[PDB]
C-alpha cells in the first residue's frame, strides 16, 4: 500500500496473508473455511495467516491455517486478467471471536465516488521498495469505467474496476494482490493489477466481486 | 534475442512472488519480485532451474 496509513493491531479482522514460505498475496475471509482471493495467488503449498499484524514476528493473535482447496475461477484469463478471483478452502474451521472475523459478500455493486477501504503488506513506494511490518491501510474512491477504461484502453472488462486517485501517489502494490476493498461493510474488490503503483492516471485495478456473488456461494456450498 | 539477456519483469499484478532470473552482468541467478501475471521468459521457479535454462548466457 502507497500513500497509506498504519491500521492498527487487528483492525481489519478479515485480512489474511497468504504464505509460501514468505508473504506473497493477501486474501479476505468470508467465513470460517474460507477465503476470497486472487487467481494470479494460485501457489502451492499456500498457509493462511490470520489474525496477523506485524507479518515478521508472532504477537500471539495469529492463526496458521494450510489450505486444502484452491479454486481458481474456471474462466480466469492468464492474459487478459479477466476473472481474477480465486477461493482457498481452509484445511481447518478458523477460531472467530473481535481480531479474527469475516467480511460479508455484497447484495449490489458499488457505485463511483463511494470511499473504501484497501489494505496489505505489499510495497510502500511507488519507486523504490520497502515492504512494511505492520499492516496497512488505505482509502480510495471507487472510480467510473470510463475513467478506468481511458485510463487501460483496451484492458478493462466488465469483471474489473478501477480505484485511487489519478493525481497518483496512492495505490495498492506488490504484496497487495488477493487483498480486499471493502465499501460500507461489503467486500468489493479484490487487489489485481496497475501500470506500476501510485502512478498519475494510473489507478489501481481490482477484480468486481458483486459480479461473482452467485458463483462464490454455490462453489463453496459444492466444496 | 536471448531470452535469457533480458531484464527482469515484475508485470502489473500487485503479488509478491519470488522469482530467479539469469543477470547476465553478474554471471548468475538472481532473484526478483514477480507480480504473479504475464511472466517473461527469464522468470524461473528455482535457481536450478535458471542454471540449467540460461547458465553460461
Ligand atoms: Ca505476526
Ligand atoms: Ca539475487
Ligand atoms: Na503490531
Amino acid at each position: 500500500i502507497v500513500g497509506g496509513y498504519t491500521c492498527g493491531a487487528n483492525t481489519v479482522p478479515y485480512q489474511v496473508s497468504l504464505n509460501s514460505g514468505y508473504h506473497f498475496c493477501g486474501g479476505s475471509l468470508i467465513n470460517s473455511q474460507w477465503v476470497v482471493s486472487a487467481a494470479h495467488c494460485y501457489k502451492s503449498g499456500i498457509q493462511v495467516r490470520l489474525g496477523e499484524d506485524n507479518i515478521n514476528v508472532v504477537e500471539g493473535n495469529e492463526q496458521f491455517i494450510s489450505a486444502s482447496k484452491s479454486i481458481v475461477h474456471p474462466s480466469y484469463n492468464s492474459n487478459t486478467l479477466n476473472n481474477d478471483i480465486m477461493l482457498i478452502k481452509l484445511k481447518s474451521a478458523a477460531s472467530l471471536x473481535s481480531r479474527v472475523a469475516s467480511i460479508s459478500l455484497p447484495t449490489s455493486c458499488a457505485s463511483a465516488g463511494t470511499q473504501c477501504l484497501i489494505s496489505g503488506w505489499g510495497n510502500t513506494k511507488s519507486s523504490g521498495t520497502s515492504y512494511p511490518d505492520v499492516l496497512k491501510c488505505l482509502k480510495a474512491p471507487i472510480l467510473s469505467d470510463s475513467s478506468c477504461k481511458s485510463a487501460y484502453p483496451g484492458q478493462i472488462t466488465s469483471n474489473m474496476f478501477c480505484a485511487g486517485y489519478l493525481e497518483g501517489g496512492k495505490d495498492s502494490c506488490q504484496g497487495d494482490s488477493g487483498g480486499p476493498v471493502v465499501c460500507s461493510g461489503k467486500l468489493q474488490g479484490i487487489v489485481s493489477w496497475g501500470s506500476g503503483c501510485a502512478q498519475k492516471n494510473k489507478p489501481g485495478v481490482y477484480t468486481k466481486v458483486c459480479n461473482y456473488v452467485s458463483w462464490i456461494k454455490q462453489t463453496i456450498a459444492s466444496n | 534475442p536471448d531470452f535469457c539477456l533480458e531484464p527482469p519483469y515484475t508485470g502489473p499484478c500487485k503479488a509478491r512472488i519470488i522469482r530467479y532470473f539469469y543477470n547476465a552482468k553478474a554471471g548468475l541467478c538472481q532473484t526478483f519480485v514477480y507480480g504473479g501475471c504475464r511472466a517473461k521468459r527469464n522468470n524461473f521457479k528455482s535457481a536450478e532451474d535458471c542454471m540449467r535454462t540460461c547458465g553460461g548466457a
